[PDB]
């Protein structure tokens, strides 16, 4: 997993000025840290048990 | 007869774009211009590249 500066910096460089302003929020997304989501439960493990 | 003006525009077209140059009614051997039309297409281009 390479650092997500040389993501955005590779990922505009080959871009076209046509679709440069529509595909940036592709990018700010493609480099946006990983907050991952709520999984289901499964409450009460065996430590807390 | 109904496209005689399209064949003629056509021909003085043709005549224009492989236009040829004199220096004193005797043609020159080998010339290249580059046209302003041409410079600033070349322009443009730079311009657009660099602004991106």
């Amino acid at each position: 997993e390479g650092n997500s500066v040389a993501g955005i910096i590779k990922s505009v460089n080959e871009t076209s000025g046509a679709n440069l302003l529509s595909s940036l929020k592709t990018i700010k997304a493609q480099a946006a840290p990983i907050y991952p989501a709520a999984a289901s439960s499964t409450g009460y493990s065996t430590q807390a048990k | 007869a109904k496209n005689a003006s399209e064949v003629s525009e056509l021909l003085a077209k043709s005549l224009a774009e492989k236009a040829v140059v004199t220096e004193g009614g005797k043609v020159v051997e080998g010339f290249s211009y580059v046209s302003k039309a041409v410079a600033a297409k070349v322009i443009a281009t730079r311009r657009a590249e660099v602004h991106e």
